[PDB]
């Protein structure tokens, strides 16, 4: 009872078939979650649509991950994913700034419990490949104490709200590393360029920022 | 010579008495929010970095100057009175040069009767606001600080809000930034709300305000109750420092009063609620002997 259903994609798939032409069959992708970190997904193939939503909302919570959620409401960090031709890009937001996301992203989002996270989604757009891609992304991210337990190091955060304020979010469960980290002068990390372009304001999408209803 | 409230020695005892609660002194803001950034530090960096916040902390709490009222503009440049009733409405001049500072620009009136003078602090504050906009402050005063909103204000307990409002409104040397002043420090004795003021660097100002009206028993009462012993006694001693003549400093001098006896004294004498003082310094007293053997 403490878990909700949402549908995502119901189409009519057809064969061919001797005995009877062309066969027609409904498959639906159900998406479930409590609210609370727990939410899944499944397909159902039937002859009847009802009986196919019955399917796949029975099967979703047998399928259940868990999606770790930073301060209930957000993602750890960002998540970069191309699971088959879709690309997933997710962006860990403060609080307050909504779900600025896929309709389907925001739909499994609130069945997870985000409530707060900015989603692009490239190339392919197949609902069943972003579906699972969310999922794996979601369940593969690594929470904070996770980081401070495998570099032995306290997880600081910044907060420009706060100020010079440093907030210690995560301390490693085993004895604390004295080595200093190494200072990397240069980060070797593998920008994206809609980011790039969107901090130094070159985009200049008639579409980004629109204002729209409350998510 | 009596002690100004910038002196090095004050504005110590001050810094002490209004301590460093760092989470309160950068307690999150309600404001535009970005996403927080994470560092991995080690234990000696995570205290660096507690140091700088302290060190940040501190510029932040610096405490603001008390300046007594500024003296009232009445000076007249000239009196031309072949002007006398060619204009109907009054000229405001102000000279925006940019490099002159704010307290020595020349801003003049020349009114309808032809007299050209300087311009009163008001019309100075308002034009500086109207052609140099200082964030925070507006042309026309608010209606906050009237005292119908005063009041609802302090009944929700955002004294220092009030006290952040004066002063990006008005000059700390204006009637008005005295008044409001006075008002929010008579409500927190008032109702017992020193604690709000803690941490934040309107406590000296809330600090030397009863020490020079001598009404310092709410606080000294507050601060025995919140055990901070030390800041009582230092807050005695200032008492005592800026009224020599005052009989509980006097007492003072006579005996060897170097620590929890200084109250005492200012509670047997120059206390007007001396008698519930020693009871709750009594009550400290007897807890200290219960639970610190």
């Amino acid at each position: 009872e403490d878990f909700d259903t949402r549908i995502l994609e119901v189409r009519n798939v057809f064969t061919m078939t001797a005995k009877e032409g062309r066969k027609k069959s409904i498959r639906v992708l159900v998406a479930v979650g409590n609210g609370k970190g727990a939410a899944g997904f499944s397909i159902g193939k039937a002859t009847d649509r009802m009986d196919a939503f019955r399917k796949a909302k029975n099967r979703a919570v047998h399928h259940l991950h868990y999606i770790e959620r930073y301060e209930d409401h957000t993602i750890f960090h960002d998540i970069s994913l191309r699971f088959k031709r879709t690309h997933i890009k997710m962006k860990k937001q403060p609080k307050g700034y909504g779900l600025r996301c896929h309709r389907a992203i925001i739909t499994i989002c609130r069945l997870i419990g985000i409530k707060d996270m900015y989603a692009k989604v490239s190339g392919s757009i197949n609902m069943l490949s972003l579906t699972q891609g969310l999922f794996r992304g979601l369940s593969r991210q690594e929470t904070h104490q996770q980081l401070a337990d495998k570099k032995g190091l306290h997880v600081v955060e910044i907060r420009e709200e706060c100020g010079p304020l440093p907030i210690v979010v995560a301390s490693p469960r085993g004895p604390l590393r004295k080595d200093p980290e190494p200072e990397d002068e240069v980060p070797d990390v593998k920008l994206d360029w809609e980011d790039v372009k969107t901090a130094q304001g070159m985009k200049r999408s008639v579409w980004s920022n629109l204002k729209r209803a409350a998510t | 010579k009596k002690p100004t409230f910038m002196d090095e020695e004050v504005q110590s005892i001050l810094t002490k008495m209004t301590g460093l609660n760092l989470q309160k002194t950068f307690k999150p803001a309600i404001q535009e929010l970005k996403p927080p950034t994470y560092k991995l530090m080690t234990q000696a960096q995570l205290e660096e970095a507690t140091r700088q916040a302290v060190e940040a902390a501190k510029v932040r709490l610096k405490m603001p100057p008390v300046l007594e009222e500024r003296v009232p503009i009445n000076d007249v440049l000239a009196e031309d009175k072949i002007l006398e009733g060619t204009e109907t409405t009054k000229y405001v001049f102000t000279d925006i040069s940019y490099s002159i500072p704010h307290r020595e620009r020349f801003i003049v009136v020349r009114e309808p009767s032809g007299t050209l003078r300087k311009a009163s602090w008001e019309e100075r504050d308002r034009m500086i606001q109207v052609y140099f906009p200082k964030e925070g402050r507006k042309i026309l005063t608010p209606i906050i600080f009237k005292e119908e909103n005063l009041r609802t204000m302090y009944s929700q307990d955002r004294h220092v809000d009030v006290l952040n409002l004066c002063f990006a409104q008005f000059e700390p040397d204006s009637t008005e930034y005295i008044k409001v002043h006075h008002k929010t420090y008579e409500d927190i004795d008032k109702r017992g709300k020193y604690d709000l003021l803690r941490s934040t660097r309107y406590f000296g100002g809330m600090v030397w305000y009863f020490v020079n009206n001598k009404k310092i028993d709410g606080l000294l009462i507050d601060q025995i109750q919140r055990d901070l012993i030390d800041d009582a006694t230092n807050l005695v001693q200032l008492y005592h420092v800026l009224h020599p003549d005052g009989q509980s400093a006097q007492g003072a001098k006579d005996q060897a009063a170097e620590g929890i006896n200084l109250i005492k004294v200012f509670a047997k004498t120059e206390a007007q609620k001396g008698a519930y003082i020693e009871l709750t310094l009594q009550t400290y007293q007897e807890a200290l002997s219960r639970h610190s053997a």
